[PDB]
RNA sequence: UAAUAACCGCAACAGGUCUCCAAGAAGCAAAAUCUUUAGUUAAAUAGAAUAACGCAGGUAAGGGAAGUCGGCAACAUAGCUCUGUAAGUUAGCAAGAAAGAGUAGCUCUGGUGAUUAUCGAAUCAGAACUUUAAAGGUUAGGGG
RNA sequence: GUCAUCUAAUUAGUGACGCGCAUGAAUGGAUCACCGUGAUUCCCACUGUCCCUAUCUGCAAUCUAGUGAAACCACAGUCAA
RNA sequence: UGUCGGCUCUUCCUAUCCAUUUCAAGCAGAAUUGAAAAAAGGUAUGAUUGUUCACCAUUUAAUAGGGAACGUGAGCUGGGUUUAGACCGUCGUGAGACAGGUUAGUUUUACCCUACCGUUUCGGUAGAUUUUCAAAGUAUUUAGAUAGUAGCACAACUCAGUACGAGAGGAACCGUUGUGUCACGCCACUGGAUUAUUCAAUUAUUUGAUCAAAUAGUGUUGAGAAUCUAACACGUGUUGAAAUAAUGGCUGAAAGCCUCUCAAGCCAGAAUUUCGUCUAGAUGAAUACUUUGUCUUUUUCUUGUUACUUUAGUACAAUUGAAAAU
RNA sequence: CUGUUGCUUAUAGACGAUGGCAUCAGAAAUCGGUGUUGUAAGCUUUAGAGUUUCUUAAUCAAUACUCUCGGGUAUUGAAUG
């Protein structure tokens, strides 16, 4: 028989299985096609969310309805502190997809990107690259270094740089790097690897990647949750009060006479620790250089973009930083893999310019009042502290 | 804005506004003070507000 | 009738909600029985928030008005609610007012307050309205 | 022993089995709640973690029975004092009908007796002042 | 069943009509004041019954040390025709 | 073989209700009617009834029809039916009968295999020797056969009171701005829970009184950080290329003409298909270090792996294998 | 090399798993920041309606003033040192 009312199913398929990842950082399964006539450029970057705050900004859209005075919206910050380049590597299109050819490295290589290599740093020996690095400039290791680079331009057509982060920049406790291979996308493959040496051991800042109102991608790993049941896994109707056996299950989980339980059948199990991408993410502010504060045009304040009792369970942002508009998969501290658009958005709102008004950098815990620790004193006045 | 009760001064996009039937509308700071504005305490009897500091001293 | 969109308000009243009619054409409260534009959804009751057409029955007025479907505007609401810009704001009471598919006020007179997301979107409601907040 | 281990139930079974003696607070109360004399701390094992689904006890924005066979379940009223109380009626009732007001703390005042000024009873009424404006910790009628 | 009424809407309820398949007079007929852990309908109040679910506590469930059964069991256990 | 209906949930059919693309009309416009492609997406809220059914009041782009042991009771409920109590009406001399009505009537077990959802453990893919090489071990960076797939719909402005039409009436293409739902997230702002028995107050009992507590299995009340969460807050799915279905066309024979082709050859054309994009993913590849350089087995040490150790045995550089297309 | 183990380990979690650090490890207090509640206890304003007693001398007195933007709490899944 027939359901006697019809309602859209709960959950998609889209994402079954829903296993949880192993690596907290997320690889992007694809970069921007690329385009021959254009200079080389890097097409990606990996930051680490730091928090959530909110922003006043003035609307630029016209033939819209919006307040005159500014709209609120919500930005996440994202710590993106400059990376090193230790390596690249070329690709070759075979009739298995990309086969990688040769990976040539940097002959100083950082005691973060060393520890990838192993499990238990402090018993290993610590002789990863050791031979690489003391015999670099023997005229036997030079010779095969120049064929390395010779294959790449005769048998490749896909370049990506080897880079990884520095740990030492961030208030989290691990020490191992993060290494993302970013994409060079631009001209021919032979002045991409030509781009690509020029890169060797040098320090790269998320503003030579990225531009200003720039629409861009983010892949990560979304908060975990552990085991759920089916209403929070997938929304289904909670069941009366009389039930026996409980309330919050499917009461049918399935037919008689496919003889078996679909793959479609929403069942309990983990949420959480998943790997999610997504697209058109509008950059607010490109927080390099004179931007690096959370003053404004209006708001003329100097103020450090971490609010009073810095961001939670975070610590104090003191590196370069991107405001996003909206919302990121992923907890505070969870490692951010960004990079550029694959499809373009060419609405007039993806194109608008950003004008900000003001930056909320009150603390995160309470009912704050103020935005600076120093406003604070000034209001409240002495204290019977300090004053005795 | 300031707030109706407590007399602080509201950050921006925090805090609710009440309107009542007489035409009047008063902007809270924060639930502490709208319950306290809603059980007609006097906030001059209230030693934190910002109007009980101003009567005195 | 309606002149314009209107933003996302958050529809606070459901399906046989009294409301208080602020108009002075001899009904006392009404309770909404369906919400024109509503898109039904399984179980769902129908929702209406600030400036929302409703279809409602009035259940306590004067036998010209009482046990007869009417059709209103709701022009404030107990629901907390929040504007663009952000500000959150609610009223002290769900109101409405009658009025036509063509937006044509029938009484001529609004007591209390009136909703600027009610106000601009029918502009016979704003030019009856004492004050717009 | 006379029973959450000596009795009857297959048992060291949350079931059942006749009696005597019986403190303080508080209150109308042998009520709920806390303690004294007496008894006991063991009465089918524990430790770690703090997932889903459960059993028991709860709370919730706006709406208010639209859920459902059905207000099932839960919520809600709840003590005392004063005013007031319908139709119907076997004239006895309905009736705690329905409905409305008061209630705290502190400092005082008056009434209710006995022996010829002293001695004693908790009870009722009244007045200023202050506060977080007062039956509601427990107990405690939803109404038509 | 038909007519009123209750509701926005009434196979429900109440009040009327009666050639009543097949009511009816101690197989008792009609009429209810009080009473009822009896059956039914409607109002007020209130509320997670519901829109639509969130969240808190205890006990388990999870894992471990000791201890440790039972129903059931031809052989067994992936699908399509 | 647990026998109605409802609730919850997934999937399937098309004989399509809506949205998309088309042809026809006794199609001026608007609104409609007949038909083709197409089943990827949607298809509601309530009064009465146990009802399936029905009939009403609305809302909507539409409120289409069906299957899955008349889907679905170790999923629920027990309203109906269908035991045992009782009442009425008719029938029967009577005990008693009634797809006649009414009222009250226990809904047991998964800890087994598999299916499904998640989650561990051990094992592992064959022909290369340019030492700048080749293979094994450990770790990272990647790869992507296969499987799934997600975005829809509506509204407002402008076009425009314009086209058309005697008038009455009255659109559409581009563009712009929002809303609803579904999906994925997320904790800034607003709201909710709250045993931080946090802070404050307070009823009763007990500490000789104050202070400070305890007890009433969380005494209660007000505010209440954190964490979680919103149908109650808010972000993203406005995103590109090619080829198609129905259909409309181009050149063009058969058949000197005609014809879109039951011919060869082309074009335009869908909520379509496939790339591109998202999720899981097998065999894999590159680099780093440790080795080894003709080979294996049985033993054996280790949590385990590799190198490694002993006794043997075994081979030792030199004629193999390519036109492509028709 | 890898695993066990330790941090009564986290961005994770039923258990395994996964992520980090392991002697420059880790933990802990204390300090400052940041939040919550609302002004601690001792003495003082005759604050103070009245009572009482010496008879302007005290008392006892709910509540109220100054010290006091006080005191208490604050990772436990907060941030520095």
């Amino acid at each position: 028989s027939h359901r006697k009312f019809e309602a859209p199913r709960h959950g998609s398929l889209a994402f079954h299985p829903r296993k949880r990842v192993h690596k907290v950082r997320a690889t992007v399964s694809a970069f921007p096609k690329d385009n021959a006539a254009e200079k080389p450029h890097l097409t990606g970057f990996l930051g680490f969310k730091a928090g959530m705050t909110h922003v006043i900004r003035e609307v630029k859209r016209t033939n819209t309805k919006l307040p005159k005075d500014g709209v609120l919206e919500p930005v996440t910050i994202i710590e993106t502190p400059p990376m090193v380049v230790a390596g690249f590597v070329g690709y070759k299109k075979t009739t298995t997809g990309l086969k990688p050819i040769t990976a040539v490295f940097a002959e100083h290589i950082a005691d973060e990107f060393k520890r990838r290599y192993t499990k238990k740093w402090y018993k290993n020996t610590k002789n990863q690259f050791a031979v690489h690095t003391e015999k670099y400039n023997d005229v036997k290791a030079k010779s095969k270094r120049e064929r390395q680079i010779r294959l790449i331009k005769n048998r490749c057509d896909v370049v990506r740089v080897i880079a990884h982060t520095q740990m030492a920049l961030v208030p989290l406790k691990q020490k191992k790097a993060e290494v993302m291979e970013i994409q060079i996308n631009g001209g021919s493959i032979a002045e991409k690897v030509d781009f690509a040496v020029s890169l060797l051991e040098k320090q790269i800042s998320v503003n030579s990647v990225f531009g200003t109102d720039e629409c861009i991608d983010v892949c990560s790993v979304t908060k975990g949750h552990g085991y759920n049941g089916v209403i929070k896994r997938f929304g289904v109707r909670h069941l009366p009060r009389k039930t026996h056996r409980g309330l919050r299950k499917v009461a049918c989980v399935g037919a008689w006479h496919p003889a078996r339980v679909s793959w479609t059948v929403a069942r309990a199990g983990q949420m959480g620790f998943f790997k999610r991408t997504e697209v058109n993410k509008k950059i607010y502010r490109l927080g390099c250089g004179d931007l690096k504060n959370a003053k404004t045009e209006f708001d003329i304040t100097e103020k450090g973009i971490t609010p009073m009792g810095g961001f939670p369970h975070y610590g104090v942002v003191k590196n370069d930083f991107l405001m996003i508009k909206g919302t990121v998969a992923g907890i505070r501290r969870r490692v951010i893999s960004l990079r550029k658009a694959c499809f373009p958005s060419t609405t007039r709102t993806a194109q608008e310019q950003i004008v900000l008004k003001f930056i909320d950098t009150s603390s995160k815990y309470g009912h704050s009042r103020f935005q600076t620790t120093t406003e604070k004193k000034a209001r409240m006045g002495p204290m019977k502290k300090d004053l005795e | 804005q300031v707030c109706a009760f407590s007399g602080f001064k509201i950050p921006v996009a925090k805090g609710r506004k009440y309107v009542r039937l007489d035409l009047k509308s008063f902007t809270f700071i924060n639930k502490k003070s709208l319950m306290q504005f809603l059980r007609k305490t006097n906030p001059r009897k209230v030693f934190w507000t910002a109007i009980y500091r101003q009567l005195n001293k | 009738g309606r002149q314009g969109n209107k933003f996302r308000v958050t529809c606070g009243l459901n399906n046989a909600s009294t409301v208080n009619c602020a108009d002075n054409t001899g009904a006392k409260t009404l309770t909404i029985i369906s919400v024109k534009g509503f898109h039904g959804r399984l179980n769902r009751l129908p929702r209406a928030g600030c400036g929302d057409m409703v279809v409602a029955t009035c259940k306590k007025g004067k036998p010209e008005y009482r046990k007869k479907m009417h059709t209103a505007v709701i022009i404030r609401q107990r629901r907390t609610w929040r504007r663009k810009d952000g500000v959150t704001l609610y009223f002290e009471d769900n109101a409405a007012v009658i009025v036509n598919m063509k937006g044509e006020m029938k009484g001529s007179a609004i007591t209390g307050p009136v909703s600027k997301e009610s106000a601009d979107l029918w502009p016979k409601i704003s030019s009856n309205a004492p004050t717009i907040v």
